[PDB]
């Protein structure tokens, strides 16, 4: 399920559009996106 | 029976003071020519008097130059039966606008006759009707000293929409006086002094309803009566705990540059501190000049407390308090 | 002209919830849905009879109870307006706070004065529940299609057990009824589409049953040459009747004293007791389920948890906290055992205030409304025989 | 001497805290927290009977109509005899007449001769002004205020051989200035509406206003409330209204306004405590204990408590309690409209330091509303106090001593007429049931002697035979009159409907009556899941609905059985709704009226939606 | 509600880590016949990290981890629009001391001057500075220099030494 992470309290918010940019547990206007499961490859040396 | 925490409004109550204060505006302006000769109508009225902003009654000191000659020219029945016919003849046309009770409401109270009827006796809303139920049962277990039942009245009074700032912290002792498995009381005042505490200015020109500057505000030039309560409390909790420096930062953090009462409790943070530090388990380098900070601090903070307005401290006695620790220190 | 149908789209949907509550919980039959739908759809034709140009449809929360009372007498049910005002003011069927929680999608486009009327603003008072019934039987003809037969036997079995009187008054009243009655059966339910004026005849059927219960209880006690009803038993009736108890009927009756603000014996809450204030607040739990500066409110209830902080009544609780309505009477009837003048009639007058004010709160009328109902039964029982 | 004050005000409101601490390190509760600690202190009455005789407003120009305090007359001064206890109140028809000895409680004396003096006007104020303790005696005179005059008497020469209270009088000064005077105090010094004066108290009854006075007429004071008191005898009067306090030294040209109470509180009551320093004031929302300043006798304001009720007709009376350590001052706020009470504690100690302990409240009498509570000095941790009440619309002045350890007149006017003509015309209806009950004490007894008989087994099959007859007619009458698109009686029989009482078999008559109608065109209701509306409980069956109404009228019913069997069938024969037209009747009719309505109302006519 | 702001946050907002300036005025009219005291808001001037005003002030290294800073938090630097702009230290003349420098730039100040002068750097105890220089004319007179607002002013020292205190010529 598509979500995020809160900066201060680590609450995995899930934002829809036309929402306030705050977090739901702490009114903290800074919020960092997390990762989903996606497939990426790499080399090695 | 008690006072109720509702911002209630009805059209007849909005009329009956506009029907009241308008006639007061005329009879005072009618008085303005009689005392000289020998669009709200409430906002216009309050531009003569000061709402007290600190008290229910703006007290004035009498032991000053506030003297006055006594007017021995009495207001007899002659000068009063002639002064009142000209606004009351003029007042008949808003009387035919108001309802049939308000024409009898104004004209009865125009000759004395204070009304008996309660303004909250006809609210009828099934929920405000349940507000007045559980605010008269709230006190009635407090005044009968039953807390663990009045705890459950108050847990269901906060959750009704429409309750005010008043009853929240006025009987907040129910957490405090419980102490059995309680939240120790102080945690609620921390919640109080955060979110209702402003630094706004008292504009005085709006006519205030359901909030009152004696107890439930937190603006400038009136410290919040739940905040200084929170200041006097946790230091007694500090006094009960024998952490001291936390409030001695938390009063240090605001420069309340208006009053005197915050300075003495701020001075009392050092005076209470300097007792146990003046024990030392005597019967020697750090703990001699350590107390002499706090001995010095109170003589400054009380000195600036006394520079402020009327706040009579025992300025003789408090110096003799900490001087006893100098004998313990020496 | 517009959004008056928007009211109509949910004024049935709330009435859908009033009745499905009665069906699923209070065992009311599935036919009660369909009896009301004839009653429901006919007033829409009356609105359709009204021109759409300035229709001004007359629907109130007093209507949705009045059309729910008429479906109870066509089905001939022992539920009444005392068994409705005790199931609405006790927050059981959604009469109160209906605008705010019922639609949840149809709410927002409704205007401000329309959404005001649809919630449970006040409770009905002084025949406002009755005059709408008078306006309901008249506007849509519940008369001459249905049976407007008030089953008065299903009404006064209650009134015996309300105040714990011996069952002789069930038949003592009945022959006072069957003496003074046009057409012996069928106290007539009244219809009025005529005009907006309350005719001071007191033609409501349930209204007049109570005056028969008022005039009997004085006559069977003041004129007692038979010395079967002694004065000391009356001294053990009103002293055992004016006595609080904590059954759910009584607790529910305590809510009814609260809601009415006009009359005295409404500030009766000062005399509440030890056990009474517990369940009154456990009832108040069933008001909040009807009824960005928001995590502060979340922070508020972390220090006021609604349950008790310890030793609550949850699981290892009791034998019985609260006893049932068949068991308080086993303490009332097993109390006033002695069974075999200026001060006799005064001890009857103790009950005259007491039972006629207890009646007066159960049916939402004033003392002047019962003043009409005694002065048009007693002055009409005399004129027939004299 | 505590710390957190102002010099203009000082507060200790409801349930927060003090505002002061000395931090005294003396191991003796190291604080001067302005809430002293103790246990509970509840109050229990000692009830007695002492003496006796527009609906939306009340008038402020009345003060009281009773006063009673220990007094000392001129025959008691020269004599050793000291301590005489009087009582005086207004009563009679128009209230225009004015009229003792504690033995263990206060009672009227045995000689019981109240001097019922007559006047020409109803009484609005009755007071005896009390004694300043710098005189040694107690003043032997009474002040009253009428609508038409102002009389002063003088309690002269009480007796022990007669227990008489005879008076002298002053000349009744009328209204040369025709305005209703409000408050008199002596401590003829009066206060008219808008102005006050100093009048001459006489020593001669065998036969006026001094030239110094003032006016107080606030132009925006719509009410009619005034109040005046001397402030610590030093010729300084405290002049009140509902809004402000005006202090006037009449000795010099010295006037200063102190209180200003127009914004959120207004002055209600002001009882001058007999303590000439400690004095009490009551506005709305707050109790003020504003005393006298020690050095400059102008005005002290001190520790004060918020008044939790919010009302418009507030009053107070204050009674001093003197103990060894301290003084107490209970504060009794009462109201004209409600009955209940509210009381304080103030520990007025010696060094101008005092505290409080809390507030409490007690109960009252179910007839009347209070208008005046009157205290008793009682000649002088189990706090004791005593007071006598006066109720509005109740003329029974009782007594109380609190310590630590309704047939209305609207009911006799409606019933019980005294016409000799219709004294007995109702009485035949009274004897109608005297006939008909004992008619039915035997008609039911026709059934009682038969116990599971075979003629009543014959009658039950005779009964249910007749139910299948008249029903099956109307079922086809419902079928012939089907297409109407535009009822349930079961009382058509008239044989007896009363000669069979067997409840456990009558249900099996009605199960068979439902078994005989299994098809459509007829439906019924249940009887086990619908009978719960009478009792609000589980009704498990028709067999044991009876068993809990059989045990419901045991001790009230003579013979206990015949009254109970005849109501149960009476319910079934009036909950006899067995004649419903079946499901094909509303399905063809509900949509019919909806087809009369257009597509605007089809979607509006929709159930089963969410 | 008002909460404490840590410097871990205004890095992320990329605005300054400002602090409210409180500054109370005075309105003494007519030799102070009426006084008016108004604590006015003045905006946000920023706060050095681990200053008094910073919220890491007496903050432990376990409690410096738990507010997203360094466990050996250095402090000293500002945050201006997200950028850690500290203030470089200078070198000025040692105060409280009259230096007696010769400089050919003193000869660039007019006729009759020389390259001889006394340059003192006078501070005030609020850490101001006021450099007074005493040039030497060849014609025997000595003049006193200062720099008031934007300019340079020249007065003889007989004006000054008479005006400090009442002394005669021999003293
Ligand atoms: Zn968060």
């Amino acid at each position: 399920t598509l979500k995020y992470i809160c900066a201060e309290c680590s609450s995995k918010l899930s934002l829809s559009r036309t929402d306030a940019v705050r977090c739901k547990d702490c009114g903290h206007r800074i919020l960092l996106k997390a990762r989903t499961k996606r497939l990426v490859q790499f080399e090695a040396r | 029976m008690f006072e109720v925490p509702i911002t209630l409004t009805n059209r007849k109550f909005a009329q009956r003071r506009k029907l009241k204060y308008q006639y007061i505006n005329y009879i005072s302006r009618r008085f303005d020519r009689i005392s000289k000769k020998s669009s709200d109508e409430e906002r216009k009225f309050w531009k003569k008097y000061e709402k007290p902003e600190k008290s229910f009654e703006i007290w004035r000191t009498v032991s000053s130059q506030n003297k006055q000659p006594i007017n021995k020219q009495k207001m007899t029945y002659h000068n009063f039966k002639k002064i009142e016919k000209i606004p009351l003849r003029k007042m008949e046309i808003p009387l035919l606008h108001c309802t049939k009770e308000n024409k009898l409401y104004f004209q009865s109270i125009s000759r004395g006759l204070e009304p008996l009827k309660t303004s909250t006796s006809e609210v009828r809303n099934y929920r405000t009707r349940h507000i007045v139920t559980l605010t008269d049962l709230l006190h009635l277990n407090v005044s009968r000293h039953n807390w663990s039942l009045a705890y459950k009245i108050f847990a269901t009074l906060i959750r009704i929409p429409g309750v005010q700032i008043k009853s929240l912290w006025g009987i907040g002792v129910e957490i405090l006086d419980n102490l059995s498995n309680s939240s120790s009381g102080l945690d609620f005042l921390q919640w109080m002094c955060q979110i209702y505490s402003s630094k706004s200015r008292f504009v005085q020109n709006i006519n205030y309803r359901s909030i009152v500057p004696p107890f439930q505000t937190g603006s400038r030039t009136h410290t919040a009566k739940f905040a200084i309560t929170y200041l006097w409390s946790s230091l007694i909790n500090c006094q009960k705990s024998m952490l001291i420096d936390k409030i001695s930062e938390w009063v240090l953090t605001p420069p309340f540059m208006e009053d005197a009462e915050v300075w003495f409790i701020y001075a009392s943070c050092h005076l209470l501190k300097a007792d146990t530090l003046s024990r030392q388990f005597v019967n020697r380098d750090i703990k001699i000049n350590q107390v002499i900070k706090h001995i010095h601090y109170v003589r400054t903070f009380l000195k600036i407390c006394l520079d402020k307005g009327g706040f009579a401290v025992p300025s003789r006695l408090i110096e003799n308090q900490l001087k006893s620790f100098e004998s313990r220190l020496y | 002209h517009e959004a008056k149908l928007l009211f109509l789209k949910s004024f049935q949907f709330i009435l859908k919830r009033q009745i499905r509550w009665l069906i699923t919980e209070m065992r009311f039959p599935k036919e009660f849905e369909h009896v009301a739908k004839i009653i429901w759809l006919k007033i829409l034709k009356t609105i359709n009879d009204q021109p759409q140009e300035e229709l001004k449809l007359q629907l109130h929360m007093t209507s949705t109870i009045s059309i729910l009372y008429l479906a109870s007498t066509h089905l001939s049910l022992p539920v009444y307006t005392c068994d409705y005002i005790k199931w609405i003011c006790t927050a059981k069927m959604p009469y109160f706070q209906a605008s705010e929680i019922l639609p949840k999608s149809w709410r927002i486009q409704l205007p401000n004065y329309y959404v005001s009327i649809l919630e449970g603003s006040i409770s009905p008072f002084n025949g406002q529940l009755y005059n709408k019934i008078a306006l309901t039987c008249g506007m849509i003809h519940f008369k001459e299609f249905f049976n407007s037969e008030i089953s008065c036997q299903g009404l006064l079995l209650k009134l015996v057990m309300q105040c714990a009187l011996p069952p002789e008054f069930y038949f003592y009243t009945k022959q006072v009824i069957e003496f003074e009655e046009t057409d012996i059966r069928n106290l007539t339910l009244w219809e009025r589409t005529d005009e907006r004026h309350t005719g001071r005849v007191s033609n409501h059927a349930e209204l007049r049953v109570l005056s028969y219960f008022m005039l009997t209880i004085n006559w069977m006690l003041s004129f007692d040459r038979d010395r079967q009803y002694p004065l000391k038993w009356i001294l053990s009736l009103t002293e055992s009747l004016t006595q609080r108890t904590t059954t759910s009927e009584s607790i529910g009756r305590n809510i009814v004293k609260v809601v009415y603000p006009d009359k005295p014996t409404s500030s009766d809450y000062f005399q509440w007791s030890e056990e009474e204030t517990l369940e009154f607040l456990k009832w108040m739990e069933k008001q909040f389920l009807p009824t960005d500066q928001k995590i502060a409110r979340r922070k508020l209830y972390k220090i006021f948890p609604l349950d008790r902080e310890a030793n609550h009544d949850g699981e290892f609780n009791d034998s019985t906290h609260q006893l049932t309505f068949i068991e308080d009477l086993q303490e009332r009837y097993a109390k006033q055992t002695p069974f075999f003048p200026p001060a006799r009639k005064e001890a009857i007058g103790r009950l005259l205030t007491h039972i006629a004010s207890q009646l007066l709160v159960d049916f939402a009328i004033s003392k002047e409304q019962l003043k009409d109902c005694i002065s048009r039964i007693k002055n009409a029982c005399l004129h027939r025989m004299n | 001497l505590g710390v957190g004050v102002q010099g203009a005000s000082l507060y200790c409101p409801q349930e927060n805290y003090t505002t002061k601490k000395q931090e005294k390190p003396q191991w003796l509760r190291p604080v001067d927290d302005t809430l002293a600690e103790d246990a509970l202190d509840l109050h229990i009455v000692v009830k007695s009977l002492l003496c006796d005789t527009d609906a939306f407003f009340w008038d402020p120009t009345v003060a009281n109509r009773l006063d009673s305090q220990y007094i000392q007359t001129a025959s008691d001064l020269r004599n050793y005899r000291d301590g005489t206890e009087i009582i005086a109140y207004a009563s009679g028809k128009t209230g225009s007449v004015l009229n003792l000895t504690r033995q263990n409680t206060l009672h009227l004396n045995r000689h019981n001769n109240v001097t019922s003096i007559e006047l020409h006007s109803p009484i609005k104020s009755i007071k005896i002004p009390g004694a300043s303790e710098s005189i040694g005696r107690r003043s032997n005179l009474v002040g009253i205020i009428t609508e038409n005059s102002f009389q002063i008497f003088r309690i002269e020469s009480v007796h022990s051989r007669s227990c008489d209270v005879m008076v002298s009088s002053s000349e009744p000064l009328y209204f040369v200035e025709i305005d209703d005077l409000q408050v008199v105090d002596f401590a003829a010094i009066i206060d008219i509406k808008g102005n006050w004066s100093i009048g001459r108290i006489p020593k001669n009854f065998n036969n006026l206003i001094d030239n110094l006075h003032g006016t107080i007429f606030d132009p925006e004071e719509l009410s009619s409330w005034k109040r005046i008191e001397w402030f610590s005898h030093f010729q300084k009067i405290l002049v009140f209204d509902r809004s402000k306090m005006i202090e006037i030294d009449f000795m010099n040209n010295w006037q200063t306004e102190v209180v200003q109470a127009k914004a959120w509180s207004n002055i209600r009551d002001y009882k001058r405590i007999d303590d000439k320093n400690g004095i009490l004031l009551t506005s709305r929302e707050i109790i003020i204990v504003g005393a006298s300043e020690s050095n400059d006798p102008v005005r002290r304001i001190s520790w004060k408590h918020d008044l939790d009720p919010d009302d418009t007709t507030l009053r107070i009376t204050v009674q001093k309690v003197k103990k060894p350590d301290h003084i107490l001052l209970v504060a009794f706020v009462y109201s004209m409209r409600h009955k209940r009470i509210y009381m304080h504690v103030f520990s007025h100690r010696k060094a101008n330091l005092f505290q409080s302990l809390g507030c409490s409240t007690v109960l009252e009498i179910p007839g009347g509303t209070p208008t005046g509570i009157e205290t008793i000095l009682t000649l002088d941790f189990e706090l004791v106090v005593d007071f006598l009440v006066k109720l509005r619309n109740s003329s029974e002045v009782y007594y109380y001593a609190l310590s630590n350890t309704v047939d209305h007149p609207e009911w006799a006017s409606l019933f019980n007429n005294a016409d000799e003509r219709e004294k007995e015309s109702i009485g035949a209806l009274v004897s109608q049931i005297k006939l008909k009950e004992r008619e039915r004490i035997s008609r039911v007894q026709n059934l009682i002697e038969h116990e599971n008989s075979h003629d009543e087994d014959k009658y039950l099959q005779d009964l249910g035979y007749r139910l299948s007859i008249a029903t099956n007619e109307l079922l086809e009458s419902w079928q012939k009159t089907k297409d109407e698109s535009i009822h349930s009686k079961l009382k058509n029989l008239l044989e007896n409907s009363d000669s069979f009482a067997s409840i456990p078999e009558f249900s099996s008559l009605l199960d068979q009556f439902f078994q005989y109608y299994q098809d459509q065109d007829v439906t019924f209701i249940g009887f086990e899941k619908l009978l719960h509306l009478f009792l609000h409980e589980d009704v498990p069956g028709l067999d044991i609905f009876y068993n809990k109404l059989l045990q419901c009228w045991v001790l009230v019913s003579p013979q206990a059985e015949l009254l109970t069997k005849e109501i149960v069938k009476d319910i079934i024969w009036s909950l006899a709704r067995l004649e419903k037209p079946s499901l094909f009747e509303p399905i063809q009719n509900e949509i019919s009226r909806s087809l009369s309505g257009p597509y605007q109302d089809i979607i509006s006519s929709w159930d089963m939606d969410d | 509600v008002e909460r404490k702001v840590y410097p871990s946050e205004s890095r992320q907002r990329l605005t300054s880590y400002r602090g409210k300036l409180l500054l109370k005025l005075k309105w003494s009219v007519n030799n102070g016949e009426e006084n008016l005291f108004e604590v006015r808001d003045c905006g946000g001037l920023p706060v050095m990290l681990q200053s008094n005003r910073c919220h890491l002030n007496k903050m432990s290294p376990y409690e410096l981890v738990q507010h997203k800073e360094e466990s050996d938090e250095i402090g000293g630097y500002f945050i201006v629009n997200g950028i850690e702009k500290l203030i470089r230290m200078l070198i000025v003349q040692r105060r409280n001391h009259p230096m007696a420098i010769i400089r050919p730039s003193f000869a660039n100040r007019g006729a009759s001057y020389s390259h001889y002068g006394i340059q003192i750097r006078s501070v005030r105890p609020d850490q101001t500075s006021q450099t007074n220089v005493l040039h030497y004319l060849n014609d025997g007179q000595v003049t006193f220099r200062f720099s008031w607002r934007k300019n340079e002013y020249l007065v003889p020292v007989v004006m000054i030494l008479k005006a400090l205190c009442h002394t005669s010529d021999r003293e």
